[PDB]
């Protein structure tokens, strides 16, 4: 029993997608199903309902921009999304009401992002120091997500944080990466933070010191 | 339209305790729609609780909705590991609508933060851009507050911040709070500060450079 | 300024499929849009009407199993058809509408098939004669359209006769295609019809005498 | 809802004469919503009025609208050959509907038509089924009646017709019928007769052929 979704990508505002919900397990044309988003950190947000017998429903933050379809044999529900904006980027699920009995099925659900970014590169500053101390590795001005940050290639890895991304004012995102040593082990240790950013096809290891 | 509060933001104990969520409607409310979900970071919600009061098959035994009308109670007996995530609720009328969230937290001893503050790189000094990072290492509780201070003037709405999930060895929280300015604007003061202000400091710490000092 | 439909095949009783409709001089999303069949050898009939303002309406022979819908970003509309029945089998176009100064716009359409048929190959059976004298070919028995019957291999054609195929009762197609010659070239000219049916990769050619 | 009639359903004219196309509405009817559409065998259909007695552009003097209330008429002040297709017109509500559709034909002499019957093929009598064949070549009008004569049995229910598009030379149409028997109640009988009647012939004329004779 599974509901498996498609279709999520990078949409210029302005510009349309078409989400896929594949299913098996329940069949979609019988029951109740739901499209509901989450922006990232945010909550649940609930966006279209369709009936058994077709009858549709929609929140009002989308009306008129999205259309919710299936299709019997293919076992597949659609969400038809137009005009897209900058707010409807979320992570997009697909379920299965059961009205009183509650959403009993779920899918992990597609990612999309909607920016009239660009791709750039993430440029990687160090963080350099001068009991403990701490050093680490600023990853800024790249997207859309992600990057994976590693220190010293994989080997160390106690003390390190990784903070999530903020989107800065020109679209654009940033995160830290730290780590905290022995304020000894400064002149003996050698400190390369790894950074990868596969949509830019950038890859980088500066040393900080 | 039917609106769902959830209190309170963030709900703060430890394994073993007994867990108390409130759901909130905004007008009477029937009781056959209002089902609990369980959401881990990074997956789908569970159905826990439908109706007001009915476990979903496979929730055990440590999961009971209650209430009616306008306030419903989800509660947790004896709280385990796995227990801890968001919880949200549900109540449909002519279409679902769901709360804003509750969140689950491990309460620890109260450990001060780990307090660092760095200069721009000397690379991004020459982009035109200066980022001043301020580190707050493993702190508890998360609740704390960042200070820019430069040249003894509040700095106010140019600076963000992130924070961790909490840490799953020592359950303590991180955080990031970045200062953005002009290279120009940079170079027109001397002493960046960063003042931060926890429930394990005693004083508020500041640590502090000054501009071009090696 | 076209209207091009894509998407039509054969679908099974029961089945679904889903009609594109890729626009250029017109942008679907701020005109009323349509769609209207035909079924073989009878006359137009409505189908989906779509507003600019996103209100849909359909014929009461299809509503609860069709789904209209459009992509601006594309700039194409579609129609998914869900429980497709055996009378559904026809041509369908896609048009805008002005409702006051009518439909100025059509496309060539694309052809649905729905039976519970498979894609055999045709039997060719010959017709012999005993002032002009008549012979003929049989082309009986296959799924789907169309057969290519021609004489001679294009030689003969003053004369020639291919008739619409007639869908019997077993669900399967038959057509005849004759020629009239003179009655005395019966013993001085040979006659040989040449069949080909694509879809099944059969290739006849069958002497008349 | 609003229900068109056209009439008739087939008209038959020579080119040069006045062609004029009726439309029936089932009820009291805007002029301001009603079209006219030409198709052509094999091609889409082409606006030619709209409202109610407006030329869509690239559409000819010759064509003109009229009417008003429950019936319009369609007008084509002198036919030409491309002229010769069928003719829908249009009404609308809440949603379009069409007419049935007329058929504008050429109208040529009386030609009569020249009639032939096939026997099932040997080859056929090895699959166990019986199509018994009756050809009618080059004939005007498109009028005509195929009988089947079973032993002088009149058959009922187990034939099939279907006619070819008007010649583009001579102006003249052609129909096949087919009669599907099994090689068991092929068997039953001897004489096969294939009776036609048309407006060319004085009397029907009978062509039929006896089973297993050479």
């Amino acid at each position: 029993v599974q509901l498996v979704e498609s279709g999520g990508g990078l949409v210029q505002p302005g510009g349309s997608l078409r989400l896929s919900c594949a299913a098996s397990g329940i069949t979609v044309s019988s029951n109740y199903m739901n499209w509901v988003r989450q922006a990232p950190g945010k909550g649940l947000e609930w966006v279209s309902l369709i009936y058994s017998g077709g009858s549709t429903y929609y929140a009002d933050s989308v009306k008129g921009r999205f259309t919710i379809s299936r299709d019997n044999s293919k076992n597949t529900l659609y969400l038809q999304m137009n005009s897209l904006r900058a707010e409807d980027t979320a992570v997009y699920h697909c379920a299965r009401d059961l009205v009183v009995y509650g959403m009993d099925v779920w899918g992990q659900g597609t990612t999309v992002t909607v920016s009239s970014a660009s791709t750039k590169g993430p440029s990687v500053f160090p963080l350099a120091p001068s009991g403990t101390a701490a050093l680490g590795c600023l990853v800024k001005d790249y997207f859309p997500e992600p990057v994976t940050v590693s220190w010293n290639s994989g080997a160390l890895t106690s003390g390190v944080h990784t903070f999530p991304a903020v989107l800065q004012s020109s679209g654009l995102y940033s995160l830290s990466s730290v780590v905290t040593v022995p304020s000894s082990s400064l002149g003996t240790q050698t400190y390369i933070c790894n950074v990868n950013h596969k949509p830019s096809n950038t890859k980088v290891d500066k040393k900080v010191e | 339209e039917i609106v769902l509060t959830q209190s309170p933001g963030t709900l703060s104990l430890s394994p073993g305790e007994r867990a108390t969520l409130s759901c909130r409607a905004s007008q009477s409310v029937s009781s056959s729609y209002l089902a609990w979900y369980q959401q881990k970071p990074g997956q789908a919600p569970r159905l826990l609780i439908y109706g007001a009061s009915s476990r979903a098959t496979g929730i055990p035994d440590r999961f009971s909705g209650s209430g009616s009308g306008t306030d419903f109670t989800l509660t947790i007996s004896r709280l385990e590991p796995e227990d801890f995530a968001v919880y949200y609720c549900q109540q449909y009328g002519s279409s679902p609508t769901f709360g804003q969230g509750t969140k689950l937290e491990i309460k620890r001893t109260v450990a001060a933060p780990s307090v660092f503050i760095f200069p721009p790189s000397d690379e991004q000094l020459k982009s035109g851009t200066a980022s001043v990072v301020c580190l707050l290492n493993n702190f508890y509780p998360r609740e704390a507050k960042v200070q820019w201070k430069v040249d003894n003037a509040l700095q106010s709405g140019n600076s963000q911040e992130s924070v961790t999930e909490q840490d799953s060895k020592d359950s303590t929280y991180s955080l990031s709070s970045t200062l953005t300015l002009s290279k120009a604007d940079y170079e027109k003061h001397k002493v960046y500060a960063c003042e931060v202000t926890h429930q394990g400091l005693s004083s508020p710490v500041t640590k502090s450079f000054n501009r071009g000092e090696c």
